[PDB]
RNA sequence: GUAUGUCAAAAGGGAAACAGCCCAGAACAAGAGUUAAGGUUCCAAAAUUAUUAUUAAGUGAAAUAAAGAAAGUUUUUAUA
RNA sequence: CAGGCUAAUUUGCGCAAGAGUGUACAAAAUGAGUGCGCGGUUUGGCACCUCGGCUUGACUAAUCCUCAUGGAUGCAGAAACUAUGUAGGGUACGACUGUUCGUCGAUUAAAAAGUUACAUGAGCUGGGUUAAAUACGUCGUGAGACAGUAUGGUU
RNA sequence: GUGCUGAAAGCAUAUAGGCACGAAAUUUACCUUAAGAUAUUUCUUAAAUAUACGUAAGAAAAUAUUACGUUAAUAGGCUUA
């Protein structure tokens, strides 16, 4: 039980995460090599890792009752890769219970009326558990078209250099080393 | 989803933060593409409330008889004005008439303190294609406005007919009336089908209910007579409500607007009529800030009798 | 134009090509001939 | 392709410019491929196409040659482009020096043509716009896309010129849109000799 | 038939690599008895014949794996996950030319 | 009818849901325990694990629609 | 009866091949006897389970009219034929019959179909079918009976 | 359905690539209802405001909705046309 005998502040605070859905990513990348090659995060697979970090699944403290998610602040929306034909023929659907009310429409058709960012909320929202809880998990996904955002000052960051900045990595490093300066 | 696609919270703010200046695609919604898209069917002028009086004949010089309703305009003024960079979309607010001072509550009496105009009967909105359909607050709008043969729509408050049934609300043809019909003379007959057909009643099925009390509008009626001292603009056809019900006056939407000349002039006799417009809207704009801070301060007995 | 599931070649100026292929569909595979109009030929409905 | 490995002959007075590869951005694309500006000035005009990358141009001055290459040619996307960017070198230079021209025939009775003025529909000051009487109820009339010069030395012949062909051809498929030669009496608009067996009744 | 029994017409790559090692560790206890056997200088009739008209995993062609004859199929194959307890039964060589 | 099994009288895991199919026979608890069928990006416990090829159609991805057509594409075997 | 499984059959369709007709010429039109299929509308099989009209819809598209369009020695024009898109709207009135169906009169741009418990009877109608009464014909020795006929018959 | 440019494939080709025409369907537009961000140099420190009561109505099964209540034409009466 002493493992869980502590300050649990931290660990159920929310984060706010931040990633580019144009920066190549060699780990979500079904493209390896060449390195010129690796693409950014497609729709889906953006998507699963994204429905991870709002369920909180990532932290050792994880529960499925308990909201222990984090925020995830994505921009460049606008750039959002797709394979194939995806953007063109694919179709999503709705229907208000009305028989001849089913209302269709393309990727294309529905990133220019909402943006990229509708099209990476439903793609999350089905990727989340079917409780009362998805409409709070979904409404910390802050999905934009471009580079501005009101939250460049919430993200996260490790000695004024937010995470995924370019110096950000030699910046935590360098805490971890003065904290062993202790018994 | 709750309302269309969109699944974006209803408390989140990010339009300002996707910008077509950023390289991004103008969207096909919103108020940029809205008023785009309704560009050649806005009106250019505003409209006027006017009062329906009743129903003649304009009788020709030659042999014409044309059916015709009478609207009055009552002290028609100009209340305020929407812009787009403070409200999203062009308009112009018209007031009507006018109303007891004990009757108007306390927020619109200081909404009129700082205009210089007296508390109105009825207020309306009437959406304009671009700033130059802006006019001076306090200035009245008289039938001259309209020219005669100017065609325009008119959207006033049906006759209301409380609850109706199936023939008069929808025009159902009904049953039989002796060939053994049982009870079912005026009924709607069959709701729907069965188990196949969804073992429910169809969402839009068309029932009893109430009728009448609704907006509507009548579209393409040219304008007989126009007389300022009478406050009457007689139009051709019908009108939508009850004698002394208010009804709304604009250029058609489905017609080209009036020509580059009369709408000049008619903006050219405000000026006349009202050359002091923007000095009497400071003033009573510079009042408001000395009564307002008067009642902050509770000191506002001080200035009523000041004199 | 006569849309058959077997296409086939009529004369030596009858060609085989795939038109009206785009992103959003596959398209359908024509038989043209500058000849004789009769050659024209579709496979696949719309 | 056996057309890109043929060199392009510059003419006297020709002048190849090969821009560098650049990247314009795009906010909706992730990666935008490079591309080549190759303008090609010379008497008549000035002409510019984006040609990819992968497509090189080695410009010999000293022999007044031009050859083009591509960085693998087992790619199909690279096989086409390499003939498809020849072909559009060798009108860019035939038209910027001698000119492209396009014939039409006015075949009918009551079928005439002219060459004026419609200042109330000018898209740009002095354009040109051609009248044509097709046996329709109203007059049809079009204006010369900004670069081109269309002249009528006949009633029942139009001739247009310019140095972008893909402008002079569109434009006369546009005039040919209204008439089409039919096959019954040869009645219509023919473009550059374009010829329609008869019926013998 | 209004009795759905979703049984699809071709196995996953996981049944495949399980069936492989199944057929794989029914070749060692075969091995196994007859090695053993050996050693006394002693044979049973049956592992005689399982020697010699039966393959092994790395002999069989993997049509014959995943695969069992059906005279009433269009190629006369089917599905060898189609056949009764497939799992724990021994099924490995069907009928010259099919 | 015959051979074999299950259900009937058998819960549990798998087959989205499932009397009869694939595993496995429930006396009660504890365990990041060891396995079967089955699976391992997310819903949802476990690989976005390695190797070599094919497909560009979201074909397909846990219920194969046919004959047939065709400068779709790959490979092999002949051949210029 | 309806629903379910099936699809021999159909007054439901498609594709493939092409004897033949088309003065000529297979594929403008036309298409013998056939083959490979879809579909679930007709008459059937099994036995898991024990009508028509009026009112008011919804849906399908295998299209009667209206819109765009290819082919047509057989597209001069007009009209029509065939086929490709397309289901927004319309598809009426009357006589006969209990009738859906069907026949006919006269108009019309046209007076096309199908599914939904062969939609809808705790919404109506009850003419058909339809228990007790009665007569007729036929069958039965008879009482009676009949996919018969006729008048009447608590919705 | 019909084109222009134009290669892969020296030709050809409205096939890739780059452009365009084109229908009672679709979308927008048009009309109504819902929606309720937002606006006013708006109001409120125990209120603003709303309701109740009374006279009513452009309203009407109840409810709701929109006015008026003496500094008042809300309904009735009276008078005149
Ligand atoms: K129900
Ligand atoms: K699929
Ligand atoms: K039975
Ligand atoms: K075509
Ligand atoms: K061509
Ligand atoms: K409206
Ligand atoms: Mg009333
Ligand atoms: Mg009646
Ligand atoms: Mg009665
Ligand atoms: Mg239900
Ligand atoms: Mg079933
Ligand atoms: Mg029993
Ligand atoms: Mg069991
Ligand atoms: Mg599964
Ligand atoms: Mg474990
Ligand atoms: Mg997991
Ligand atoms: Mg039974
Ligand atoms: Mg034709
Ligand atoms: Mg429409
Ligand atoms: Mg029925
Ligand atoms: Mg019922
Ligand atoms: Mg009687
Ligand atoms: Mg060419
Ligand atoms: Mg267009
Ligand atoms: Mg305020
Ligand atoms: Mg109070
Ligand atoms: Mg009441
Ligand atoms: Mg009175
Ligand atoms: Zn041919």
């Amino acid at each position: 039980m002493s493992q869980t005998v502590g300050a649990t502040r931290l660990a159920y605070s929310r984060v706010w995460h931040h990633i580019s859905a144009v920066t190549p990513h060699p780990t979500l990348s079904t493209i390896k090599a060449p390195s010129e090659a690796i693409t950014p995060p497609s729709l889906g697979r953006l998507a699963s890792r994204i429905a991870t970090i709002l369920m909180g699944k990532h932290k050792p403290i994880w529960d499925p009752s308990t909201d222990c998610g984090d925020y995830v602040v994505v921009t460049n929306c606008a750039g959002l890769y797709t394979t194939g034909h995806k953007k063109w023929r694919k179709t999503y659907y709705r229907h208000n219970t009305r028989p001849g009310s089913l209302q269709a429409i393309t990727m294309d058709a529905l990133m220019e009326k909402h943006g990229g960012a509708e099209v990476l909320r439903k793609a999350v929202s089905g990727m989340l558990p079917k409780n009362r809880l998805r409409d709070k998990r979904l409404a910390r996904l802050k999905a934009f078209e471009g580079d501005a955002h009101p939250y460049k000052e919430n993200l996260v960051r490790f000695g004024g250099k937010v995470v995924g900045a370019p110096g950000w990595e030699e910046a935590v490093k360098a805490i971890r080393e003065a904290d062993m300066e202790r018994l | 989803v709750k309302y269309g696609w969109s699944t974006l919270p209803k408390r989140s703010r990010p339009t300002r933060f996707n910008q077509v200046t950023q390289g991004l695609p103008a969207p096909t919604s919103g108020p940029a593409a809205a008023l785009k898209r309704r560009e050649k069917t806005t009106p250019l002028r505003t409209g006027v409330l006017a009062v329906k009086k009743g129903m003649t004949v304009f009788m020709g010089r030659t042999g014409a008889r044309i059916p015709c309703t009478v609207l009055q305009l009552d002290r028609v003024q100009v209340v305020a004005n929407k812009t787009r960079a403070k409200n999203g979309y062009w308009a112009v607010q018209v007031g009507l008439g006018e109303r007891r001072a004990e009757n108007v509550g306390a927020p619109q009496l200081g909404y009129y303190e700082a205009k210089g105009i007296p508390p109105k009967q009825t207020l309306a909105e009437f959406k304009v294609r671009n700033q130059d359909g802006l006019l001076p607050v306090g200035v009245q709008l008289f039938p001259d406005w309209f020219h005669v043969g100017q065609v325009v729509d008119v959207r006033g408050i049906t006759r209301g007919m409380g609850f109706a049934g199936g023939m008069k609300r929808h025009g159902f043809a009904g049953q039989e009336a002796s060939h053994g019909n049982s009870l079912n003379h005026r009924t709607i007959g069959s709701v729907g089908g069965s188990q196949g057909s969804g073992s429910r009643v169809l969402p839009g099925k068309k029932m009893p209910g109430r009728m009448g009390a609704q907006q509507h509008t009548v579209q393409n009626l040219p304008i007989l007579m126009v007389d300022n001292e009478l406050g009457i603009v007689v139009v051709k056809g019908a009108v939508a409500g009850h004698k002394g019900a208010v009804v709304k006056v604009q250029d058609a939407v489905k017609k080209a607007p009036p020509p580059e000349e009369f709408v000049e002039a008619t903006k050219q006799l405000l000026n006349e009529r009202f050359p002091d417009a923007e000095e009497k809207l400071q003033a009573a704009r510079k009042l408001h800030l000395e009564l307002k801070e008067a009642r902050r301060q509770g000191l506002i007995d001080s200035l009523i009798k000041n004199g | 134009m006569k849309v058959h599931s077997a296409i086939k070649k009529r004369c030596e100026h009858c060609k085989v090509v795939r038109r009206k292929a785009n992103k959003r569909q596959n398209g359908y595979l024509y038989i043209i001939c500058p000849a004789n109009p009769r050659h024209k030929q579709r496979q696949g409905y719309r | 392709s056996k057309l890109g490995r043929t060199p392009l002959s510059i003419p006297p007075g020709v002048e190849i410019t090969i821009g560098e590869p650049f990247v314009k951005r795009d906010m909706t694309q992730w990666k935008q491929q490079p591309k080549r500006k190759i303008t090609v000035q010379g008497p008549l005009g000035q002409l510019e196409m984006d040609i990819p990358d992968f497509i090189k141009i080695d410009h010999d001055a000293e022999a007044r040659r031009a050859t083009l290459s591509v960085a693998n040619r087992d790619e199909k996307e690279q096989r086409e482009m390499w003939g498809t960017t020849w072909a559009y070198l060798n009108r860019f230079i035939m038209g910027v020096s001698e000119g492209h021209t396009a014939v039409l025939r006015l075949v009918g009775i009551g079928y005439r043509a002219t060459i004026d003025t419609r200042p109330e529909k000018e898209e740009y000051p002095g354009q040109q716009f051609v009248c044509l009487k097709l046996g329709f109820s109203h007059p049809v009339e079009m204006g010369v896309p900004k670069g081109m010069k269309a002249s009528t030395p006949q009633p029942t012949r139009i001739l247009l010129e310019g140095i972008n062909r893909e402008q002079v051809m569109t434009f006369a498929a546009d005039i040919r849109r209204w008439r089409v030669p039919e096959p019954y009496k040869g009645k219509g608009i023919f473009v550059n000799g374009e010829t329609i067996k008869l019926k013998q009744k | 038939g209004g009795l759905l029994w979703k049984i699809p017409w071709r196995m996953s790559k996981f049944q495949k690599l399980r069936q492989r090692r199944r057929l794989r560790a029914v070749d060692n206890v075969v091995a196994t008895i007859e090695n053993a056997l050996a050693k006394k200088g002693e044979t049973v009739k049956a592992v005689e014949r399982w020697r010699a008209e039966m393959p092994t995993e790395a002999e069989m062609l993997p049509k014959d794996k995943y695969t069992i004859f059906d005279r009433k199929e269009k190629r006369y194959r089917k599905g060898i996950h189609k056949l009764p307890k497939w799992t724990r039964v021994s099924q490995r060589v069907n009928p010259p030319g099919y």
